[PDB]
DNA sequence: AGGTAGTCACAGCTGATTGCGCTG
């Protein structure tokens, strides 16, 4: 029941729908407030939630008002969540049941071993005046388009396809990612683009070995279907978001794999990856810190000379969204 | 953090001994003991965490040996000496077995580097080593324990090092050719404690600086198994390797398989 | 092990025979022309690749060769047992993706099972 | 009903007090059962084997510049071949390896059968640059295996393994017929597939007793060239089966003796290069040719070498140490000292030879079931 | 140009980690992540 | 290779070109006594201090544990790799190929269970013997001239002298089963 | 001198429009 085939739900043993369409605050379709009124007019047992941290919203609270259930199930891999309103879900659906331990989990063996690594770059020269000349919000594109993050991502890449690993490179702040993902000419995924070309690049991403690495913009910040990988390069997070750096972490396990989150030194973004690490440690992780990469120098990176990494600023700037 | 073990066995077959004291020769027994406590002493005076351990081979069984002069060293040395008068003292030939048990010594020092390594508390790593001072002649007897002992001692990377005095010994050289060990033979007998001091006092790490003599010619003549007696050509079986002098029609190893 | 549809199999139109029915069908059962001639297509289409699956241990590949059949009016009328495998990853991808999902699917379906 | 619809498991109810302390004694409980984890067998599986003069054909199609497996199918095979050749001689002393190269519709015989490890690798090795074209002919690769293999002798079973990376091949007759002719000689045949399953793959195995497997990726394809290293059951007793073979001492020349004869190898003889003419080495006990590798079967008069240590290695299989009888400790009234380690018995169990009766506590038995394969008191 | 890469290097490979930490290598496998091992 | 092997064997008349081709195509209660007897010297027994080693002793172990010495000889074959010039290593290679196919030969006849094989064993132990006279005895007087400290042409000579023992006994048994 | 509701970025969903293809 998500209004794209209609697959007669009237009449059913199971029915699977999805949140932001049980609790619609405006008109509704015929068809679909056909299938509400059926819906809304027996007793359920087991109704399943999914990705259970985001229920304490102020239209998902509600969907659990609307229809009538026994039991009510909750599911997810990162019950962290900021706004404290986790507290409210111990009485919204029940209490914590079930705490699976992530450290004895990898050790049988059954979870990959993901190596966590928190590598820093230093800001350049050029990049550090522009980032502590400006505050009023104008300060996110320089530390995520600082030019030693963006040799140290093309670095990673590279090693890593050269080993066949599978990558999958996080990156909020589509803006930068424009840039980001033609100058490697590799594969992105914007995150409105289609349903369709979203699909086949997931699909070509895991059974092709002349493209194995991909860019994702805030889509893969879900459950999604996507393929077995080995590597995560995220650059420019959200803010705080322990839940968003959990679930990125989990789209590598299923030393197997390792993952890597880029930040610019002396900005916030430290600050940041500081405080969205401590639910992965308090899970048992460790993010060991590195600060040079083996054989920078001795391959040739992008922004290699001084001119381009001025240039970048030019273009890094002539965003002037006022 | 380096804890050396040395194991030290010693060839106290009474036979060998007495025939050399009836040679009235200028080396015996008494001082071939006096050298092994002196190489012992010198083994703990290298280092604190260094272990000793003495084990006497004997015809009857395996005895575990272990004003001036250090404390521990005075201690050693007198349960060394008692221990090694109460084995040969009250020795009594009592049947026709002349062959030294010198494959049961072995397996007695594996069972205590065994059990020493257990009580080596895990911040440390406990290398061992076997030295082996033969007197008697080679034991044929014994070759498929004795295999089994160099194959153990290799499993948990233990050396094992041969002095021999008089006659060469086969399975002394596959010993320690096998484990990695040092094969001497001591031209002069009361030579052996400077040889021991020489060759054997230093561990496997100090013996890679040292120039040390290289390996003797090792054979690798098989026992028969109903002969017990070395060969050269014989015939091996396909199913169990059991290793003939003589074609037979029907395998007896292959027997006990029905 | 493979069926291949080089494109959407369509009867002649021509001989005058198969127009007198779709005009009858179009005259008496409100059956539309277009309607009919998909059904008998994906119909034909259907029946000669389905006879690549007799038995539970049988497997076989099924392919589609024609940008037509992406359409959802010829998808649907495809039986109930193929639907449901045809996944909308799969609905357009080239030649090359369409080897690539082969050559796994074969690989995969390679390995022993149980009853 | 479900398992897990029923009650809530409480584990923690093993432990109990009844003088206020007990756990003490329950964790010492704990820390004795944790050990003895094991079934006293490394290996717990065949204890024995027979000679196997297996035959390995790999694919040289065009197929085999796939990359499928990084960095083309070739290259992976090869190596896994290597490592395979080193575990297969590893667990078989006197077994004997042949190589064969199918390719553009001909079988090339890469390799003689023999037991040397290095000449495989080095052939391997040089195989790695080979140029990949044509289509495989499996009608010839096994026509080759079948007439090298016919004439030898019945007791040793005659294996071929096969490495398909093609799904083509052209058979310049039926090969079905020789099928037969393999299932008649009683030639087991296996093939390893890297694409898809081949019906005459199938047909081939299932008829000839081997077993046909598809790659699902290195991993996989390593898990079964491992199992293929494992011996295959013996028989009880066939006939005389028995072999001629030499024990050569490795006896170097020493110049301190007069009898320091230096001589070339044998085996380095056919080297392009200067042959080692070092001071001594392996010399046959037969006709005193010289040899440096071992075991490396004698030229000139046809004798086997082989080293006795590696065939002695696994003589613990045929006769196992029974398990010592586990005896609580206040029931045993004996001396209180283990006769391996002469440590002070302290555990709860002590365990008691059948032969001799003596004394070993939980390490020693372990050491001795585990790796020493001997009782020391029975030694005596 | 010539000049150019060296600078930018300089700059970039010892900006903050390295002018201190270089100083103390002068003066003085298993968690080493596989580029670092190479 | 091969050719310089025909004509070393053809032409020198070591063997005939019909055969080259073809095959190419303890004591008494003294003991017990003895036993007591250490028994009882061991029976009062003390540890020493002087008599352990003495100087005399540990220099001579230094010396022959020196290099040089006894156990560590220095010598050992110097420049065998460069001694006896490549051009007599290559004759000497070519011998050694000569008498491995020779006693191939002979190996391959042993055992000899047929009477055809008693004459065919005959003529390579004369084929053996006219190689011998013809190549390794100018050899070995070579060598004199040169004085060669390595003993080369030794191990020819035990391959020899083995392949003659194993044939004079194999007839030694045959004219035994006939008595 | 301190704190909460707008606000921006980026994503999701569903509810309609609206624009290109549609047979041998
Ligand atoms: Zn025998
Ligand atoms: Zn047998
Ligand atoms: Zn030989
Ligand atoms: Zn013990
Ligand atoms: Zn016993």
């Amino acid at each position: 029941f998500t209004s794209d085939a209609k697959d007669k739900p009237i009449g059913c043993s199971v029915a699977i729908s999805t949140y932001s369409m049980l609790g619609h605050t405006t008109k509704r379709s015929w068809e679909a407030e056909r299938v509400m009124e059926w819906l809304k007019t027996q007793e359920w047992g087991l109704m399943i939630l999914d990705e259970v941290h985001t229920i304490p919203a102020k239209m998902f609270r509600r969907v659990l008002t609307i229809v009538q259930a026994h039991c009510k199930l909750g599911l997810t891999a990162t019950l962290v969540r900021e706004d404290d309103k986790i507290v409210d879900l111990n009485f919204l659906i029940g209490p914590k049941l079930y705490e699976a331990n992530w450290m004895e989990l990898q050790n049988n063996g059954y979870i990959a071993k993901v190596q966590c690594a928190e590598v820093w770059c230093p800001m350049s020269p050029e990049f550090y005046r522009e980032y502590v000349a400006i505050k009023t919000k104008k300060r996110i594109l320089l530390y995520t388009m600082n030019p030693n993050k963006f040799r140290a991502c093309q670095f990673l890449i590279k090693f890593h396809e050269r080993r066949n690993d599978k990558i999958i490179v996080f990156a909020d702040n589509v803006f930068a990612l424009k840039e980001y993902a033609i100058r490697l000419n590799k594969p992105y995924i914007y995150g409105p683009t289609s349903q369709g070309e979203r699909m086949q690049i997931l699909q070509n991403f895991k059974h092709n070995p002349k493209i194995n690495t991909i860019f994702i913009s805030k889509v893969g910040d879900t459950s999604f279907d996507l393929p077995e990988a080995n590597v995560l390069i995220q650059i420019s997070s959200h803010g705080g978001s322990r839940r968003q750096e959990a679930q990125r972490l989990g789209r590598v396990l299923r030393y197997n794999a390792f993952f890597y989150s880029l930040v610019s030194q002396d900005t916030q973004e430290m600050a940041y990856s500081t405080k969205r690490q401590r639910f992965l440690v308090d899970q048992g992780y460790s993010f060991k810190v590195i600060t040079k990469l083996a054989g920078m120098e001795e391959e040739d990176l992008a922004f290699s000379t001084k001119e381009e990494q001025q240039q970048l600023l030019q273009k890094v700037l002539a965003a002037t969204d006022l | 953090d380096e804890l050396n073990l040395l194991v030290i066995v010693v060839d106290a077959n009474p036979i060998w001994w007495g025939k050399q004291a009836l040679k009235e020769s200028q080396f015996t027994l008494s001082k071939c003991i006096d050298a092994v406590m002196v190489l012992g002493n010198s083994h703990l005076f290298m280092n604190r965490s260094n272990k000793l351990a003495v084990i006497a081979s004997h015809i009857q069984e395996s005895r575990f040996l272990y004003d001036g002069k250090y404390e521990l060293l005075t201690s050693a040395n007198e349960v060394i000496v008692e221990e090694i008068k109460d084995l040969m003292t009250k020795s009594d030939i009592k049947g026709q077995h002349t062959e030294t048990l010198l494959a049961g010594s072995l397996a007695k020092a594996l069972c205590y580097i065994h059990r020493m390594n257990k009580e080596v508390k895990d911040n440390q790593e406990m290398k061992s080593r076997i030295l082996v001072i033969k007197a008697a002649e080679d034991s044929a007897l014994q070759y498929m324990n004795f295999m089994n002992v160099i194959f153990a001692a290799q499993k948990q990377n233990i050396l094992i090092d041969a002095c021999v005095l008089d006659s060469d010994s086969g399975l002394l050289q596959q010993a320690c050719d096998i484990t990695g060990g040092l094969y001497l033979k001591v031209p002069q007998m009361p030579s052996l404690l400077q040889y021991l001091l020489w060759v054997f006092l230093p561990d496997q790490d100090q013996r890679s600086q040292l120039i040390l003599p290289p390996p003797v010619h090792v054979d690798y003549r098989a026992a028969c198994f109903c002969h017990r007696n070395l060969i050269e050509i014989g015939y091996v079986c396909s199913v169990c390797l059991s290793i003939f002098c003589n074609f037979s029609p029907i395998c007896t190893t292959c027997e006990t398989a029905f | 092990r493979a069926v291949i549809m080089f494109g959407v199999p369509y009867v002649y139109t021509q001989s005058r025979i198969l127009k007198a029915r779709l005009e009858y069908l179009r005259d008496q059962f409100q059956i539309r022309e277009n309607d009919f001639l998909t059904f008998d297509a994906m119909r034909h289409a259907a029946q000669c690749v389905g006879r690549a699956i007799r038995g539970k241990t049988d497997y076989g590949l099924m392919v589609f060769a024609d940008k037509r059949f992406a359409r959802g009016d010829k998808r649907g009328k495809l039986p109930r047992w193929i639907q449901e495998h045809l996944t909308d990853a799969n609905l357009n991808l080239t030649v090359d993706e369409g080897v690539q999902v082969a050559k796994y699917f074969l690989r995969q379906m390679a390995q022993p099972f149980h009853r | 009903t479900k398992r897990w619809e029923g009650g809530y498991e409480r584990t923690w109810e093993i432990l109990k007090e009844d003088e206020s302390g007990s756990l003490k004694a329950t964790i010492e409980d704990i820390l004795f059962k944790a050990k003895r984890k094991r079934v006293f067998e490394h290996h717990g599986q065949v204890r024995l084997g027979m000679m196997r003069h297996l035959y390995v054909v790999v694919d040289g199609s065009r197929t085999m510049e796939d990359q499928d497996l990084k960095p083309n199918r070739l290259t992976c095979t090869l190596k896994l071949l290597e490592y395979f050749v080193e575990e297969y001689f590893d667990q078989n002393p006197i077994s004997q390896i042949g190589i064969i190269v199918t390719k553009s519709k001909r079988a090339e015989k890469l390799t003689e059968l023999s037991g040397n490890p290095r000449k495989h690798i080095t052939s391997l090795k040089k195989a790695v640059d080979m140029t990949c074209h044509g289509e495989p002919s499996l009608y010839n690769s096994l026509s080759i295996a079948m007439q090298t293999l016919k004439h030898m002798p019945g007791h040793t079973s005659r294996e071929v393994l096969i490495i398909f990376s093609s799904l083509t091949t052209c058979d310049p007759s039926n090969i079905y017929d020789l099928i037969k002719t393999l299932k008649a000689a009683k030639i087991r045949v296996s093939v390893i597939g890297l694409s898809a399953e081949v019906r005459v793959c199938t047909v081939l195995a299932r008829e000839t007793g081997g077993t046909y497997h598809v790659i699902l990726d290195e991993s996989h394809y390593k898990e079964l060239l491992t199992h293929h290293v494992s011996p295959p059951p013996a028989s009880s007793s066939s006939e005389c089966s028995l072999i001629r073979m030499g024990f050569p001492q490795h006896t170097i020349a020493s110049l301190s003796d007069q009898d320091a004869k230096p001589s070339f190898s044998m085996a380095h003889l056919d080297g392009n290069t200067e042959p080692g003419l070092t001071l001594g080495g392996y010399f046959c006990p037969q006709c005193r040719a010289k040899y440096c590798e071992l075991p490396v079967e004698c030229k000139i008069c046809g004798l086997t070498l082989v080293s006795a240590p590696h065939l002695a290695r696994s003589y613990h299989h045929l006769f196992p140490l029974d398990a010592f009888q586990e005896i609580p400790l206040e029931e045993y009234n004996g001396e209180r000292f283990c006769y391996g380690c002469q440590g002070e018995l302290k555990d709860q169990h002590v365990y008691v030879c059948a032969v001799c009766q003596n004394v070993f506590c939980v390490d020693c038995d372990v050491f001795v079931h585990d790796s020493l394969h001997c009782c020391p008191g029975c030694i005596h | 140009g010539t000049s150019s890469q060296a600078e930018a290097a300089r700059i970039l490979a010892a900006s903050w980690p390295q002018n201190r930490e270089d100083e103390e290598k002068q003066k003085l496998a298993s968690h080493l992540f596989p580029f670092e091992k190479l | 290779v091969l050719f310089q092997l025909y004509k070393d064997l053809v032409v020198s008349q070591v063997i005939s070109a019909e055969e080259f081709w073809a095959n190419r195509l303890a004591t008494s209660q003294d003991i017990i006594n003895s036993f007591q007897s250490i028994r009882q010297e061991m029976e009062a027994y003390t540890p020493k201090l002087t008599q352990v080693l003495s100087s005399s002793a540990a220099s001579s172990t230094i010396t022959a544990l020196s290099p040089g010495g006894a156990l560590m000889q220095g010598g050992t074959q110097q420049a065998i790799n460069q001694m006896v010039p490549n051009d007599i290593q290559s004759e000497l290679k070519h011998l050694y190929v000569a008498v491995g196919e020779l006693l191939r030969h002979f190996w391959s006849c042993f055992p000899v269970n047929t009477p055809f094989l008693e004459e065919k064993v005959v003529k390579m132990k004369s084929n053996l013997e006219r190689f011998q006279v013809t190549k390794l005895c100018p050899f070995q007087e070579k060598i004199r001239r040169q004085y060669l400290s390595t003993n080369l042409v030794s191990h020819i000579e035990e391959m020899l002298q083995t392949a003659y023992n194993k044939l004079h006994t194999w007839q030694s048994r045959r004219l035994m089963k006939k008595t």
